């Protein structure tokens, strides 16, 4: 079974045919060739899966996957020895959070040491960035051309703790792995939308309430990953992003097959006409999740007499509530069901990774 | 103060290319002008000058958001 | 009538009968004057 | 699935079934079943002589919380 097919796969190259790039880039940069890093764009088609599988996967990838940061540990800026008045802790440190790194060894620390000896405005640029810490780098993790704050003249600049900071990009942005680039169904017919009669509509010849499209065409974006590596790197990316959702069905599972015991997560009621309502509560928790159970439960069980989620943005929660014609045992069962659903076809999805791009 | 290491609204990465791209756009407009001032160029009525081409060989995609935060977000290091 | 076929064709209506009389099938060509039965694009026939 | 109130019974429908705008409506309404007959905003006789007004949308009717007739807007 090959639920994903096959995958282009095209980095962003730098062409040097345009005169002032080339000219630019060797008068400042010395730069004659593709950067060490470079953007890679990812375009994937999925055949034989729901929709919410794949967007599961692109808002992982996008920002839910565990991805790595470059930031200042406080007292790293140095306040006494940074001379500059216009480069504050909040803008360098801004400006540094932001340089997508491709760091492998979370114990880099890198450290800023910029005096600008002359009468000229001096621009700190991504080389000035010295690492002491850690095994030394045999491949740069960023680009050394990005532009750190300037300095005025004789103005100093001093930030001897940046660290490599983990986090998700949920809750910082600059966490974000992956940008989107693309996203249709290949099934649903489109209509061409050049023409006047159509320019208002989506393009799909067929309304989103009534479509239930199962071949996807998902393309993402990934800011920097090593030139001489980008096959390796992306598939790291789509392992990663299956391993997570995974992980979190399973987090899910854990309480589901606890069907006594009231954690304050799962609350079950039999109520009227011998039905169940069963109503889980997960803090933190997005509409990856949500979407993702509510799908593979209606697939599961097709007359359903209600299953529904929401994620509030406030109160930070996904509520799934359930609501069925059948005993709490039979409910529970069907629910595991739909669970394993889920991991066997993300685990589908990782082997058909591993199998395609290689 | 300076062109964002990344595009606000999406996150790509135009901070690479940024110095290498002030640096080209003044050398493309520095040939697309004439007998025109420096702060009498955008009150030319006969001057056209078009990034794109310049964008695209930087590598940054054909996005609305990067190349509207690349050719727009100013530099203080030009009116300081 | 957009149609061919639709035999009625040419319906003059006040307003509020529209809705009572029009449907889909129709389309709307120019107003009529409704003083001296001259219709709006044949304005131009009138003597000067 | 964000109404906070008892989610109604959708056992009966197939997973190919196609419901209405005005089922869903009624399936809210009957919550609290009262009666209205009005016609809607959305009809306007200034419009009318452009644009073609669906016969099913220019008259608003709920019986006993059945909304089975015309749209709702600002006028109910
Ligand atoms: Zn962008």
């Amino acid at each position: 079974e090959k639920i994903f097919q096959n995958v282009e796969i095209k980095p962003f190259l730098i062409d040097f045919s345009n005169l002032f790039i080339k000219n630019a880039a060797k008068k400042l940069f010395q730069l004659e060739e593709q950067l060490p890093l470079v953007p890679v764009n990812v375009v994937m088609d999925f055949k034989g899966i729901s929709r919410a599988a794949v967007h599961g996967l692109s808002r992982v990838l996008q920002d839910e996957i565990p991805n790595y940061m470059l930031d200042i540990k406080p007292g790293g800026y140095k306040i006494e020895d940074s001379t500059d008045l216009f480069m504050t802790e909040q803008f360098i440190r801004n400006r540094i959070n932001f340089i997508p790194i491709y760091a492998k060894n979370e114990t880099l620390v890198f450290a800023l040491r910029s005096l600008n000896n002359s009468c000229e405005v001096k621009t700190i640029y991504s080389r000035d960035l010295i690492q002491v810490a850690g095994p030394k780098l045999k491949y740069p993790i960023f680009n050394p051309t990005f532009e750190i704050g300037f300095l005025q003249p004789g103005k100093s600049l001093i930030i001897e703790d940046i660290y490599i900071k983990k986090g998700i990009g949920r809750k910082h942005a600059a966490f974000n792995l992956a940008v989107k680039t693309h996203f249709s169904h290949l099934d649903i017919e489109q209509y061409p939308t050049d023409k006047k009669e159509y320019m208002a509509l989506s393009g799909y010849k067929q309304s989103s309430m009534t479509s239930d499209p199962r071949h996807h065409r998902l393309g993402l974006c990934f800011p920097a990953v090593p030139l001489p590596h980008i096959n390796q790197a992306v598939r790291t990316y789509l392992k990663n992003a299956c391993r997570i959702i995974i992980g979190r069905i399973q987090s899910i599972q854990k309480i589901y097959e606890n069907f006594e015991e009231p954690q304050p997560e799962l609350v079950l009621f039999s109520m009227d006409e011998e039905k169940t309502k069963a109503i889980i509560t997960i803090k933190d928790e997005t509409h990856t999740i949500g979407n993702l159970l509510k799908t593979y439960i209606y697939e599961m069980i097709p007359d359903i007499s209600f299953v529904g989620y929401q994620c509030v943005p406030h109160k930070q929660e996904m509520v799934l509530t359930i609501i069925h014609k059948a005993s709490q045992e039979d409910l529970i069962t069907l629910l595991e069901k739909s669970i394993q659903n889920i991991i066997q076809t993300f685990q589908i999805l990782e082997k058909n990774v591993d199998e395609l791009i290689a | 103060m300076l062109i964002p290491v990344v595009c606000f609204t999406c996150g790509f990465p135009i901070g690479t290319y940024a110095a290498i791209f002030d640096k080209a756009r003044t050398e493309y407009i520095k040939t697309k002008m004439g007998g025109t001032l420096p702060q009498n160029i955008p009150l030319d009525a006969s001057l056209q000058i078009e990034l794109k081409d310049l964008i695209t060989a930087l590598g940054i995609p054909m996005r609305v958001c990067c190349r509207t935060h690349l050719i727009t977000t100013l530099d203080y290091r030009k009116y300081y | 009538a957009v149609d061919s076929s639709q035999k009625p064709a040419e319906i003059e209506v006040t307003r509020k009968d529209v809705i009572k009389k029009i449907d889909n099938h129709y389309a709307l060509a120019d107003l009529r004057c409704s003083v001296c039965h001259v219709l709006q694009h044949e304005v131009g026939q009138l003597n000067i | 699935q964000t109404t906070q109130t008892d989610p109604p019974c959708f056992a009966n429908y197939s997973p190919t079934d196609l419901l209405d705008g005005k089922s869903v409506v009624s399936m809210l309404l009957r919550q609290t079943p009262i009666n209205y007959q009005r016609a809607p905003t959305w009809y306007s006789e200034v419009y009318a002589p452009y644009m073609h007004y669906n016969k099913q949308d220019i008259s608003t009717q709920i019986r006993n919380g059945e909304l089975i007739e015309g749209v709702l807007d600002k006028k109910a």
